[PDB]
């Protein structure tokens, strides 16, 4: 049941659930916001989905 | 000493906003909009802004992005 | 009106979260905590 509550966290709310309250976000948005981490714009992700 | 946000508030997003053919991605934060009309924020703050030319990179066909929105973009240069 | 009594232990509170397609919440304010930890 913990293994489930930290895995439905980080689908629907990204890792904004670790800091404070857990915030809504769209799992494609969510992908973009992590390629964006590695150093290659959003734009790939949404040519490439 | 640490940061915590709070106060959180649903509004409604578009991953891309189509201008004249093209696609109009924003540059840093979301695009979200009251009911209305639609501005672009932060991330972790609440500071809508006018959807300028110069917060967006524009690279796309309006073809390929799923789930963009119809919304006219500004720029300062037609004005000067 | 004292008593022991034994119960099962409550994981946690009971959330729910509200995902959609097109819905974000973007905080409007914030908080400064200081924690405390040893060592
Ligand atoms: C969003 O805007 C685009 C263009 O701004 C619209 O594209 C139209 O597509 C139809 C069907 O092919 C054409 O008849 C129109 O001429 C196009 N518009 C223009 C200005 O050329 C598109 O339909 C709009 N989407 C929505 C949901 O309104
Ligand atoms: C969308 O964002 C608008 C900000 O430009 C809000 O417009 C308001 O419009 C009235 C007049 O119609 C102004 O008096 C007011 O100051 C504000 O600019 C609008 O409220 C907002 N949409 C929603 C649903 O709140
Ligand atoms: C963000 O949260 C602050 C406290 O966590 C708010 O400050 C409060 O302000 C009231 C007066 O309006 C004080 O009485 C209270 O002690 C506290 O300092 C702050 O207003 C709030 N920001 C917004 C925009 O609501
Ligand atoms: C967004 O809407 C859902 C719909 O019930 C609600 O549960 C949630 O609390 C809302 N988010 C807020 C008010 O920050
Ligand atoms: C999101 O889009 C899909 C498209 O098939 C739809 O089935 C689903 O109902 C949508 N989400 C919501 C919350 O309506």
């Amino acid at each position: 049941q913990y293994t489930s509550a930290l895995l439905a966290g980080t689908i629907t709310s990204g890792w904004t659930f670790g800091a404070g309250p857990a915030l809504q976000i769209p799992f494609p948005m969510q992908m973009a916001y992590r390629f964006n981490g590695i150093g290659v714009t959003q734009n790939v992700l949404y040519e490439n989905q | 000493v640490t940061y915590v946000p709070a106060q959180e508030k649903n509004f409604t997003t578009a991953p891309a906003i189509c201008h004249d053919g093209k696609a109009h991605f924003p540059r840093e934060g979301v695009f979200v909009s009251n009911g209305t009309h639609w501005f672009v924020t932060q991330r972790n703050f609440y500071e809508p802004q006018i959807i300028t030319t110069d917060n967006t990179f524009v690279s796309g066909n309006c073809d390929v992005v799923i789930g963009i929105v119809n919304n006219t973009v500004y720029d300062p240069l037609q004005l000067e | 009106s004292q008593s022991i009594i034994a119960y099962t232990m409550s994981l946690g509170a009971e959330n729910s979260v509200a995902y959609s397609n097109n819905s974000i919440a973007i905080p409007t304010n914030f908080t400064i905590s200081v924690t405390t930890e040893i060592l």
